[PDB]
C-alpha cells in the first residue's frame, strides 16, 4: 500500500518477515508483517482473509491490535501496533546470574493469561504460543500476537526445534482433536521459562520433547490420562518415570506458583486448568 | 552428518536417540525394527548392546536405542 514506508526488517517469524513501518498520513511507527499467499485455484477461495476480518475487530490490551489489512494479489501485509522488545531477546538480555524479579514474572503470566482469556472466550485460539510472540513496551505491558493466525492459514498437511519447546502432549502424541487446552499448556512451559530464564522443556525433536516432558511429570497412561494408550503415537515402550520431579527443574517459585504451574500441565485436557480458572489462582493475590 | 543425543535413563534401562540426514534416511529400505548388524551399515557407532526398540512413526529418521543398565 502506498499508505505506508517500510522502514526497516526487525525479523522473521512464523509467517515470515515483519518490517518496522511508518504510516505516511499520521507518523504512526508500525508493524508490517508480509504473508506470502498463494495464488489460488480459479473457483476455490481460501477462508484465510474471512478469518482475518474477524481478528481485525477484536482489541484488547494484553493482544497486539490487527490494525490494518492490505491485499495485493498473492501477497498480504497485517499492520500492528509496534512493540520496543519481544520476550525471547529480554529473556537473552538479562545477565547470568540475574533473574528476573518474581513480581514482574507474576504480572506477566498474570496480563498473558488476561489476553488468552479474551481470545478463548471468542473461540480464538494461538496454538504456537511462545516468548517470540510475546512483546513488551517499556511500562510493564505485555501482549500476545499472532493470535488466531493458525486457523487463517494452516493446513492439515523447517527448523524450528523452538517450537516444540512449548508444545502440548496431546499434539505430539497425535490426537486428532486439539483445543483451548494447548495454550493454557505453552502457558505452563513459558511460565517456568519467566521464573528460570531457560526452557523447561528443551526437545531436540518431537520423540525427545515427549521424553523430556515425560521425565519430569512421569510417563503417562489410562490411570492418570484416561485413554492415553489409545491415541496412535503412544507405545508401552516408551521409558517409565513416575510422577515428578516437576519442582526440581523450577527455581525462584513459591508453593503457589508451583501449584498453578502444576495445573498448567496436567496431561488430560479436560481436565488441565482453564485460563479463567488460572487466574482466580492465590498465585495471583499478592499481585496488584 | 548424524547426530547423537544425550544419554538418559530409567529404573532399567539408558537410552540415546540418533538422527540421521535426510540423505541417509531416505535410502533406508527397512520400514520396521533393525537388527545391530542393520544399523551398523548405516554409520551408527555406539558400544555393544545397544538395542533398536521402537519407532515414532512420525520421525521415522530418528533411531531410538536402549540399553539395560546392571
Ligand atoms: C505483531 C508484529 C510486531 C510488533 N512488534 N514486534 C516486535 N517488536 C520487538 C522488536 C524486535 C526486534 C527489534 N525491534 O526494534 C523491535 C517483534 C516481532 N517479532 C520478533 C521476532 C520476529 C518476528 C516477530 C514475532 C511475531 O510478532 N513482531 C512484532
Amino acid at each position: 500500500m502506498e499508505d505506508y514506508t517500510k522502514i526497516e526488517k526487525i525479523g522473521e517469524g512464523t509467517y515470515g518477515v515483519v518490517y518496522k513501518g511508518r504510516h505516511k498520513t499520521t507518523g504512526q511507527v508500525v508493524a508490517m508483517k508480509k504473508i506470502r499467499l498463494e495464488s489460488e485455484e480459479e473457483g476455490v477461495p481460501s477462508t484465510a482473509i474471512r478469518e482475518i476480518s474477524l481478528l481485525k475487530e477484536l482489541r484488547h490490551p494484553n493482544i497486539v491490535s490487527l490494525q490494518d489489512v492490505l491485499m495485493q494479489d498473492s501477497r498480504l501485509y497485517l499492520i500492528f501496533e509496534f512493540l520496543s522488545m519481544d520476550l525471547k531477546k529480554y529473556l537473552d538480555s538479562i545477565p547470568p546470574g540475574q533473574y528476573m524479579d518474581s513480581s514482574l514474572v507474576k504480572s506477566y503470566l498474570y496480563q498473558i493469561l488476561q489476553g488468552i482469556v479474551f481470545c478463548h472466550s471468542r473461540r480464538v485460539l494461538h496454538r504456537d504460543l511462545k516468548p517470540q510472540n510475546l512483546l513488551i513496551d517499556d511500562k510493564g505491558t505485555i501482549k500476545l500476537a499472532d493470535f488466531g493466525l493458525a486457523r487463517a492459514f494452516g493446513i492439515p498437511i523447517t527448523h524450528e526445534v523452538v517450537t516444540l519447546w512449548y508444545r502440548s502432549p496431546e499434539v505430539l502424541l497425535g490426537s486428532a482433536r486439539y483445543s483451548t487446552p494447548v495454550d493454557i499448556w505453552s502457558i505452563g512451559t513459558i511460565f517456568a521459562e519467566l521464573a528460570t530464564k531457560k526452557p523447561l522443556f528443551h526437545g531436540d525433536s518431537e520423540i525427545d520433547q515427549l521424553f523430556r516432558i515425560f521425565r519430569a511429570l512421569g510417563t503417562p497412561n489410562n490411570e492418570v490420562w484416561p485413554e492415553v494408550e489409545s491415541l496412535q503415537d503412544y507405545k508401552n515402550t516408551f521409558p517409565k518415570w513416575k510422577p515428578g520431579s516437576l519442582a526440581s527443574h523450577v527455581k525462584n517459585l513459591d508453593e503457589n506458583g508451583l501449584d498453578l504451574l502444576s495445573k498448567m500441565l496436567i496431561y488430560d485436557p479436560a481436565k488441565r486448568i482453564s485460563g479463567k480458572m488460572a487466574l482466580n489462582h492465590p498465585y495471583f493475590n499478592d499481585l496488584d | 552428518q548424524i547426530y547423537y543425543s544425550d544419554k538418559y535413563f530409567d529404573e532399567h534401562y539408558e537410552y540415546r536417540h540418533v538422527m540421521l540426514p535426510r540423505e541417509l534416511s531416505k535410502q533406508v529400505p527397512k520400514t520396521h525394527l533393525m537388527s545391530e548388524e542393520e544399523w551398523r551399515r548405516l554409520g551408527v557407532q555406539q558400544s555393544l548392546g545397544w538395542v533398536h526398540y521402537m519407532i515414532h512413526e512420525p520421525e521415522p529418521h530418528i533411531l531410538l536405542f536402549r540399553r539395560p543398565l546392571p
